[PDB]
């Protein structure tokens, strides 16, 4: 232990220190203005704070731990999550009646087990990020619980997020069993000479590949995801949509980056089987949806199987791991605003009885510039060019291209044409014909606005963002 | 160096018409007219300047201008722009077809008109960038975003006497058709950029440096084929044409988006500067394939033409047969079937243009399409009907049109190549005209079959007169004096057939 | 003298056995239960491994297990208890109504 | 016989099966918890043998 391992832990102290801080504060007194505020200062500091971790190098911290570029990009991308979560969630927490307060306390520790995700390097810490990703999750889906949908999703999550844990857990003792060493580098180190694919190491990956896949809303392991998303809060589906699924594939990219059974054939046809059943189930299983968030729950699923697709070319090609960066900014701008506009129409919290029913026909002609952020970010999950969607799709199709994978090119091919009837159904919905006032819902509108402006200027202008993720790069 | 400003003319003018929407509602469409003929003037000064006539074939690439500023220097990506002959041809062509576009939607007095204005030139700027750009993830880029205005305007500011869902039908089985073939198009560019990198080991998407790409045979033909789906996509070629009848159908009543974004012909000159020089040996062995679907939707096109009762898909299911002959054109490998099939781009867009137009001014004076409701036309109507007659004389390829000059030669060259081809096309002549005086007769000859054709029309507004006779003029001195368009494309056209000789 | 082998056997039995409690059961409460099976199931394979190698770190893995296992089960027991406060049944088929 | 474009519909034909085959999948959505854990479990089942299988 050095003192510059402790500089090189900042976000995880800093969001550690907010989370004991934030909590002392509701315990003096219950006030939901001076927490959220509180809440969004540590998230803030945290992400300036990567510039002196930025500073301070890259090292392994602990056994556990290991920080590399790779680590602040992706604990940037849960930090940004997270913040637009909390200024999503403030205009809806004012029509909560309960206890607003908690919420801020569960998505700091959730943000705290992102970073811990995105700094992973063992299995012990693996599992303790997605157990500290999952079960505040547990606690937000159902913060209304009063609400029918909310409880249904609180419910369905937290038993197949259980489920799920269980399985991983299974799979990490199996690997363990194996291999001696907890450490992602030794899974796979005692093996040798073509005999790579041992049968336990193999079923212990395929149960981790299970509950992995659930958090990543990976076909079959993807039935939960419509009815979580349309179940849980506004803010919350934004935060599960972005933050979750960001950090596990983060932690997934590292964890296939250095064992050596990452370069098991197995798992790669049964990873690109998985890929494929979700570009087009996912694709298939949007088309007849009148529910946004619904719809956004297959759509991620289709996004998560183009990531799968730049994850299974990791070993043969060499811009796999830019491929994901670049992807998963242009991912999270996207669903973040589109997530962010169903969170402010669904803004103030109307109450446990009352529907929370989107109705995204004719929002331009009451709500125009949201309508436009909207249909921009329907354009970027379709892949058009002229949005940062599209370059993460071109990067995916370069790396498909280069491996040689010629069915998830074709499946991603088809899937982006599904995909194109619903989202342009969707973003020309929004301008047929249908038959807030605080600075709070104003600075939603400013987050989902800024987003889009992001993603359409790295869509025509693609090159800054290029730079500062070839800038990452990992302790290899 | 003036290309650069060729592509942002159109951009920049549609902007302003948004920006100065505020000013008034009869305000952008005389930016929309200033900016149309800036391009115009622009383009003809270029040409002017060019000298394209006291040029001589010296290889690919051979270039009047050309202009490169790294963009995504990662992959090797720059904007790279280049003109020539064929190239002037197609931005000149865009030009003429997007100021008659703003000339043809001047009544039109909507709140949102500024709007309309700025998908029109973003339209019509997508279409110079897929003309003008030899870097292919460039010209890929345009050839994609030409699609997010059209489905736009097809969806909201289509036909107004058809459901909501019918435009939305239309517009997303565009997008649908063309997204996917050129999502196809960039897996070739891609597959082609990584093979050459694997040969060389530099990265770039530069045309003139993915000439050299030594390829088996059998990869080169799947890059071709990739190329030639979006090309086919966008011709038409059959079975990938349905989308140009309900597009056409579905499009805004007034007829601009139909001059705008689908009667310039960007995949046939896709295929000359890009199917045929990157894969010539593929385009080789391709070439039965090609023509006997050129035949087919010549004659497909011209039973679908007299099958209507709507004239605007008549008009649609003749651009499929033209087409089909331009098709057969391309891959002849003929010097005077190219300069053909220039000549027959050109006329076609002058000749379907003045087809639209006019058939958008007849169901703006009779508020209906359906030729079993008009009849006797010729007695209620001061010009509409014998300028239709005379686009409609164009349209089966009279002499003293430029329609002739361009399917002739095309013939001509064809029966130097491919015998039987060129035979069963001239039969496709015959049904030409079959279908064009089917037409006449039933919207302007006869008896009245409705109320509304027993009725004296209004005659047409000088602006709307005053372009049709352009048109016409234009279709006559092609059909009289083709000369300068064929010294203009001669050198590009030879460049192109002489590497696709010279290497099979 | 203990095979590693019949330590995981016996871990993957129980493992089994509590999904298929989980699946079977229409009431919540044996939800939970079939979870808390699974969890231990694992938290034992963890313990088989640590031992068999000699080291600490299997128990440890241990005890972050069972703190999951307190975590879930305070929380899943939280939602039964509102799940019967609104509802009146711990029918977890009657909680069906978002679907398509 | 050609007037109602028949390559217009037998290239519409995909658009018919890609409705078809997203109306057959949204069934396996019915809303019930069992069946998500029985999906969960079914794809556990079908991972462990593919990955065994090789
Ligand atoms: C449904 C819509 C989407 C379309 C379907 C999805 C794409 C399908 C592409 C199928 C490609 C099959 C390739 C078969 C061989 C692969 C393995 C192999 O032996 O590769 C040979 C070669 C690598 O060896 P190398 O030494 O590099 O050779 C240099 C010469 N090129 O490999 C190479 O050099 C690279 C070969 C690349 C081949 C071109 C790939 C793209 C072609 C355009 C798209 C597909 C065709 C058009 C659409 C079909 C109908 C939809
Ligand atoms: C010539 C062969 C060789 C070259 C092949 C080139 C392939 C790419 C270019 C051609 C693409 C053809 C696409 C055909 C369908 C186009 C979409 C369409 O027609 O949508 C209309 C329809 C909705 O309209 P409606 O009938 O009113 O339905 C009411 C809805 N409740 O929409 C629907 O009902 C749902 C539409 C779902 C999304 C569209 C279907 C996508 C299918 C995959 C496309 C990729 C290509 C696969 C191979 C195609 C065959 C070769
Ligand atoms: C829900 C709807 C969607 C799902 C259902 C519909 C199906 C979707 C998928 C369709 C496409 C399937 C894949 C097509 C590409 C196959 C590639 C292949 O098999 O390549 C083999 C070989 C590769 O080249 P090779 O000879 O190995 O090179 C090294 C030494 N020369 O290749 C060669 O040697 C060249 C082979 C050329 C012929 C094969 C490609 C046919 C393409 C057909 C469509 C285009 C037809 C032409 C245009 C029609 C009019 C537009
Ligand atoms: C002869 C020896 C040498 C052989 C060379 C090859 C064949 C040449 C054939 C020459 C003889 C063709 C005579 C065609 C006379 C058609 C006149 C007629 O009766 O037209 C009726 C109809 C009118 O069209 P419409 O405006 O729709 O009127 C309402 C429908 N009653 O119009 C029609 O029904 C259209 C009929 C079109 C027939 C075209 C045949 C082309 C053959 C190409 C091969
Ligand atoms: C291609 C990248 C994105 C381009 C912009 C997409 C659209 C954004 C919103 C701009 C304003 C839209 C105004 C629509 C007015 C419709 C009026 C219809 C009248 C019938
Ligand atoms: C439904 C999705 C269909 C995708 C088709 C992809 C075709 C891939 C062909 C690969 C051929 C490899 C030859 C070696």
């Amino acid at each position: 232990i050095t003192p510059q391992n402790l500089i090189a832990l900042l976000p995880l102290l800093i969001v550690g220190l907010t989370v004991v801080v934030v909590m002392l504060s509701i315990a003096w007194r219950r006030n939901h203005f001076l927490n959220a505020t509180l809440s969004v200062i540590g998230l803030n500091a945290a992400l300036v704070s990567l510039w002196f971790v930025g500073q301070a190098g890259a090292m392994d911290v602990t056994p556990l731990m290991r920080v590399d570029g790779f680590a602040m990009l992706y604990t940037g991308l849960v930090l940004l999550a997270s913040l637009a979560t909390c200024t999503f969630a403030y205009p809806w927490l004012e029509g909560y009646n309960d206890n607003k307060d908690e919420f801020y306390l569960l998505v700091l520790i959730a943000a705290l087990g992102g970073i811990l995700l995105a700094n992973a390097n063992h299995l012990a810490s693996l599992f303790l990020g997605i157990e500290l990703i999952s079960l505040p999750l547990f606690g937000l889906v159902g913060y209304a619980f009063r609400q029918k949908r909310s409880l249904e999703a609180s419910i369905k999550y937290t038993i197949l997020s259980a489920a799920a844990s269980s399985f991983l857990l299974f799979g990490m003792a199996l690997v363990y069993a194996q291999s001696g060493d907890l450490s992602f580098v030794a899974l796979g180190k005692n093996l040798g000479d073509g005999m790579l694919n041992e049968p336990l190491l193999l079923a212990g990956f395929g149960l981790m590949i299970v509950g992995l896949g659930f958090k990543l809303s990976l076909v079959p392991f993807h039935l939960w995801t419509p009815d979580v998303y349309q179940g849980a809060p506004a803010p919350v589906s934004t935060f599960l949509a972005t933050a979750s699924k960001i950090a596990i594939f983060g932690v997934v990219m590292r964890l296939f980056l250095y064992a050596p059974v990452g370069d098991s054939e197995a798992i790669r046809v049964v990873l690109a089987i998985i890929a494929f059943a979700s570009i087009i189930f996912g694709n298939l299983m949007a088309l007849s949806q009148t529910n946004i968030k619904r719809l956004l729950g297959y759509s991620s699923i289709s996004h998560l199987g183009y990531l799968l697709v730049a994850l299974i070319a990791l070993q043969t090609g060499e811009m796999s791991m830019e491929a994901v960066g670049v992807y998963l900014a242009g991912y999270l701008f996207s669903s973040l605003g589109a997530f962010g506009v169903v969170s402010l129409m669904s803004s103030p919290y109307r109450g446990p009885d009352a529907d929370s029913l989107f109705s995204y026909r004719g929002l331009f002609w009451h709500r125009p510039i949201l309508a436009a952020v909207m249909t921009v970010m329907m354009l970027s999950l379709a892949g058009i060019p002229m949005t940062l969607g599209f370059i993460g799709k071109f990067y995916v199709l370069a790396v498909g291209v280069q491996a040689h994978l010629w069915w998830l090119v074709g499946a991603v091919v088809v899937g982006s044409a599904i995909g194109l009837y619903y989202y342009l159904r969707v973003a020309v919905s929004l301008y047929l014909h249908a038959p807030p006032s605080n600075w709070q819902y104003s600075a939603g509108g400013i987050v989902v606005l800024i987003s889009a402006l992001l993603v359409l200027v790295l869509g025509v202008w693609p090159q800054p963002l290029i730079s500062i993720v070839r800038l990452a790069m990992p302790l290899m | 160096m003036l290309l650069p400003w060729l592509i942002l003319i159109p951009f920049i003018g549609g902007f302003l018409c948004w920006q100065t929407e505020r000013f008034g509602v009869k305000v952008p469409r005389w930016i929309a007219l200033i900016t149309m003929g800036l391009t115009l003037a622009l383009s003809l000064q270029l040409w002017l300047q060019g000298g394209y006539s006291l040029t001589q074939s010296a290889g690919i690439p051979q270039w009047q201008s050309e202009f490169d500023m790294p963009w995504i220097p990662r992959f090797g990506i720059s904007i790279h722009l280049a003109i020539d002959g064929l190239s002037l041809l197609m931005v000149v062509l865009t030009g003429l077809l997007g100021v008659l576009a703003v000339l043809c939607s001047w009544k039109e007095i909507e709140k949102y008109q500024g709007f309309f204005h700025l998908n029109l030139m973003w339209i019509l700027g997508g279409v110079i960038g897929v003309f003008l750009a030899i870097d292919m993830f460039l010209f890929f880029f345009f050839w994609e975003m030409m699609l997010v205005p059209m489905y736009f305007l097809i969806a909201l500011w289509g036909h107004k006497a058809s459901d909501g869902k019918t435009r939305i039908t239309a517009a997303t089985k565009f997008f649908i058709y063309t997204q996917a073939s050129g999502l196809v198009m960039l897996i070739a560019i891609l597959a082609l950029v990584f093979v050459h990198y694997n040969a060389t080991g530099v990265w770039t998407f530069n045309y003139e440096e993915l000439l050299n790409t030594p390829m088996s045979s059998g990869v080169e033909y799947l890059l071709m084929l990739g190329f030639f789906i979006a090309f086919a996509v966008k011709m038409p070629v059959v079975p990938l044409h349905g989308w140009l009848p309900d597009a056409h159908s579905q499009a805004p009543t007034a007829g601009s988006v139909d001059l705008a974004g689908i009667l310039l012909k960007t995949a046939a000159y896709g295929l000359l500067r890009f199917s045929l020089p990157l894969f010539p040996n593929a385009s080789a062995e391709f070439a039965p394939i090609a023509m006997w679907l050129g035949v087919i939707g010549i004659f497909y096109g011209a039973w679908m033409a007299f099958a209507q009762t709507d004239i605007k898909r008549l008009i649609a299911y003749t651009s499929v047969s033209h087409m089909g002959f331009v098709l057969i054109a391309i891959y002849t490998g003929s010097q005077l079937a190219y300069q053909g099939a220039v000549i027959q781009m050109i006329a076609h867009g002058l000749s379907a243009a003045g087809l639209f137009i006019l058939c958008g001014q007849l169901y703006e004076r009779i508020h209906t399409r359906d030729m079993r409701m008009m009849g006797g036309l010729w007695s209620k109507m001061k010009w509409l009907p014998a300028l239709s007659l005379f686009f409609a004389v164009a349209t089966l390829g009279m002499p003293g049109t430029g329609n002739f000059v361009g399917e002739f030669m095309i013939l001509f060259g064809s029966f130097q190549v491919v015998p039987v081809i060129t035979v069963i096309s001239t039969f496709g002549l015959v049904f030409a005209s079959v279908y064009s005086l089917a037409m006449l007769h039933r919207a302007y000859f006869g008896k009245a079959k409705s109320q509304i054709a027993s009725q004296e029309l209004p005659g047409m507004s000088l602006r709307e007169l005053f372009m049709i006779l352009l048109l016409v003029v234009l279709l006559v001195l092609l059909g009289f004096y083709p000369q300068p368009i064929l010294d203009t494309s001669h050198s590009a056209i030879g460049n192109i057939q002489q590497w696709f000789v010279n290497s099979v | 003298m203990i095979p590693l082998q019949h330590g995981l056997i016996l871990a993957a039995i129980l493992f089994v056995l509590g999904l298929t409690g989980l699946v079977i059961r229409r009431n919540l409460l044996f939800m939970l239960i079939g979870l808390e099976i699974m969890i231990n199931a694992s938290a034992l394979a963890f313990v088989v491994a640590g031992s068999y190698w000699g080291q600490t770190d299997g128990q440890v893995m241990y005890i972050l297990a069972i703190s999951l296992a307190a975590a879930e089960a305070s929380i899943g027991l939280a939602l039964l208890l509102q799940l019967h406060r609104r509802r009146q049944n711990l029918n977890i088929d009657s909680v069906s109504e978002m679907r398509g | 016989l050609l007037k109602r474009d028949p390559l217009n519909s037998m290239m519409n034909i995909p658009a018919v099966l890609s409705r078809f085959a997203g109306k057959g999948l949204l069934l396996s959505e019915n809303g019930y918890l069992r069946w998500y854990v029985a999906s969960m479990s079914i794809g556990a089942v079908v991972v462990l043998a593919l990955l065994m299988v090789l």
